[PDB]
């Protein structure tokens, strides 16, 4: 099993610090770099920088070197990045990688990023804990000509994320639509979950939508 | 010519004859690599990256005049 | 600095069709270019290393080629796998760079979204805030306009838009939009509308109600 | 690989080891009938000293 | 008057040593390098090896490194090549040749060798100095509209020989041919001429033969 | 070793003609290649340097050129001085190493020598030893055999051949080959004879006395 295992996803306020570990498993730990490459939403890829772990001595990308440190534990085979004066631009998923492998004999032809860890995601926020307010999507007129209808649920103001949403706990797939959240200016997530059904099926079957936000503690059952 | 990154991620540890170095190179740290680095060239023109923190080392590169 | 640049940002190609991605660097990289692919929610994938070299695990319709500063991802005929983002990735020197992604997106038939409109919860309405979601479902191509008229006033600025993932079964788009009012600023009007302009459709459909109903 | 003397000239006036980033020692082989010394600068540049002078055997002795 | 200079010619026999020099005037010495190539009789250049002028410090091609010797004087800007244990095989032109210019600052783009000095004749032979006999070279029967004449000049040494016909009047249809060294370590040449048939017993045809090193001049009708 | 390899050995052009000189190295020597001029009883003078790169007082019409091991000399259209030998010379590594040279020689039409024999003198004979003289005059091409038949036994390894340098008036070459016998041996046959191999001439052509008449 060669793997790079991540520590979880973390929640700082700006000016904070946060140190995301990779651990390394099933293979010669010293033969490869460990990059370390952050994604911010909706963006692509950027380095932060790397380190060797035979030696600790880490290189890093000018943009963060007054902030950012990167160790290493041989003893564990983990990596470790500690970011440092936090900002809200600072929100992404940060990814370790390798690179190799590499010998005493030096080179000029390099290897890509060949094993990439899980990602940890990283929100910087001035925000507080919240759990979602759920809210029915439904038509003003229940009555349609037409065979389809829409349902749904509004999930607003919550941080931090993720929030799952299913339909009757999961027997109702099929049709289905969960956006992705958006950032309000308020700094709180929201999304909506819909379901296009048959319009026959309106007041004879029910619709539950189940809301869970794990990081609040917040389980929401809304029948719409 | 130019350094763009560091070129030794493990070093020869065997201690051997400076007899069988025909060029040194000593990379002071830089932008581009943070840690000062040896690349030897063999009599076969093979290049080995050596360790600078290493006691053998100093010594090839102090007595090497 | 070097600068990585994909072209095009997005290909629209049919599966079992042939993508060509391009990657041109500001600098000369030597050959130290890789092509990475990553799918939503997952880490980046190495597909082809030092321009053209071959990846243990990565299927043979993928292939590099480079010529000076210019280099060329090949998949030679697409896969339903395939179609996800590709990033370009040079470590000739540091700090490493990566360019900013090539989408490949299924091309499919023209489908026009089915429109639908919904009025603020009472619930909602109680807090002093107002949301009023729109729906474009199951269309494609992505490319969709939706204006927000309240009592014939085109709104701006106070909507936010949410689009799904290619849907795996129909290769189709769904999108939300919201807009955002106060409870005093919605109490104000009475026609909310959703208009919408897209490929499929022959001219904008409109999906309206009147607060109150 | 080298395949003829580097150095015609040496830069004779000494200076600081602080300012050198590189130092290559080159041994004297069928190519070349001397040992050469070649520095690089802050500036990228590159320059030949020589190995026969004490100031240069001493950057070489101390640089560890 | 940007100059390289060598010394004279030489005579040496087998197993002797030469040493000859290269002096440089109206440029900076110290920037460029001095080869020595050599060229034997009808052949191509062959490098025998350099010196930089600063540290006297000599490359020499493996071929003569037994053998070869450069050194320099940066006193008098000169350059010297001694070359040991002459055989037949090191007659040759020596040139020397400067490439350049550079300075402390390393290159791996090179200029070509753009001055060369007039070279310097180093003949090895057993042979020691000797005037040349003069021959006539005349048909077997003094019976076509062109006939052919000349003087065959030979076992002289060292060279030159300088040859004219009728004290320098006659030049039209003259060919003389460079010398040929012997198995016998002496020289030879031949110089004709071809005149008409008619010409004979009216006109005269006398060759001038000169061998300064010798002190012989012979005029010779034929 | 580096080997560099000339072709051909001889150009034969008029003037005004384009020269184009050729030198392969037998394994690659950057663009460390350099070309040369040099005239009877002349020092070598460069011409190119760094394979196409102008030097100082050389005229235009000298170009060079080089793809990978292969390089170019061209002269663009020949003037009379041109017509000279040319070294290609590399100094990419030591020991420096020249091609054997390609001599530019004058074009002109097939000329016929005019062949005349010569017996040794009486002067000579008194001597000990014994020369005879074979002229070839006045030919073009530069390519001829000699062949001494001392009563009808061709002769080899006791003949030294001397040919002129390209006339500057008529272009052609004149060539001298002496027989050189002792007085012991030459008194000892008959016919001697000087059979000549040239283009001009339709068979070969045999000049010949008999020792004594």
């Amino acid at each position: 099993q060669v793997q790079l295992v991540q520590s979880g996803a973390e929640v700082k306020k700006p000016g904070a610090s946060v140190k995301v570990s990779c651990k390394a498993s099933g293979y010669e730990f010293t033969s490869y770099w460990i990059h370390w490459v952050r994604q911010a939403p909706g963006q692509g890829l950027e380095w932060m920088g790397n380190i060797s772990p035979n030696s600790g001595s880490a290189n890093y990308n000018e943009k963060f070197k007054s902030r950012v440190t990167m160790t290493r534990d041989t003893s564990t085979s983990t990596v470790y990045m500690e970011l440092s004066s936090l900002r809200s631009e600072d929100t992404a998923v940060y990814y370790c990688a390798r690179e190799g492998p590499y010998s005493y004999y030096p080179s000029r032809e390099y290897y890509g990023s060949d094993l990439w860890g899980q990602g940890t995601l990283v929100t910087v926020s001035s925000a507080s804990t919240k759990g979602p307010s759920v809210f029915p999507l439904a038509p003003c007129s229940r009555s349609t000509s037409e065979s389809t209808a829409a349902l749904g649920c509004l999930v607003k103001d919550y941080f931090p994320e993720p929030v799952t949403v299913s339909w009757n706990s999961g027997a109702l797939t099929s049709g289905v639509h969960t956006f992705p959240a958006v950032l309000q200016s308020s700094g709180l997530y929201s999304l909506s979950s819909v379901v296009t059904v048959p319009s026959s099926s309106l007041g004879t079957k029910t619709y539950t939508c189940n809301v869970d936000h794990k990081p609040s503690n917040t389980k929401v059952d809304k029948r719409v | 010519a130019k350094e763009l990154r560091c070129q030794c991620i493990k070093t020869y540890s065997k201690p051997f004859h400076p007899k069988f170095i025909k060029e040194l190179r000593v990379i002071e740290s830089g932008p581009h690599c943070a840690n000062t680095e040896i690349i030897v060239k063999l009599s076969d023109g093979r290049e080995l990256c050596l360790d600078p923190k290493e006691n053998w080392v100093q010594r090839v590169v102090e007595k090497f005049l | 600095e070097i600068v990585l640049t994909q072209s095009p940002a997005t290909l629209s190609l049919s599966p079992g069709e042939r993508a060509t991605l391009s990657c041109r660097a500001s600098q000369s990289i030597s050959n130290n270019l890789h092509w990475y692919q990553q799918k939503p929610g997952q880490a980046p994938r190495l597909l082809i290393y030092y321009t053209s070299r071959s990846v243990s695990g990565i299927p043979a319709r993928f292939s590099g080629s480079g010529s000076g500063t210019d280099f060329t991802l090949t998949i030679s005929s697409l896969e339903p796998e395939d179609f996800a983002v590709y990033y370009c990735g040079q470590n000739n020197e540091w700090p490493e760079v990566f360019g900013g992604g090539t989408k490949v997106e299924i091309k499919r038939t023209v489908a026009a979204p089915s429109v639908f409109i919904f009025p603020p919860s009472d619930e909602q309405l109680k807090s002093g805030t107002a949301s009023v979601v729109c729906l474009l479902n199951n269309f494609y191509p992505r490319e969709a306009k939706v204006q927000w008229k309240v009592d014939n006033a085109l709104q701006s600025g106070n909507s936010q838009e949410s689009v799904t993932e290619q849907d795996s079964k129909d290769s189709t788009y769904s999108l939300s939009s919201t807009l955002t009012l106060s409870k005093a600023d919605y109490e104000k009007h009475k026609v909310y509308a959703c208009e919408v302009t897209h490929q499929g459709l022959s001219s904008p459909v409109t999906k309206s109600f009147n607060r109150g109903e």
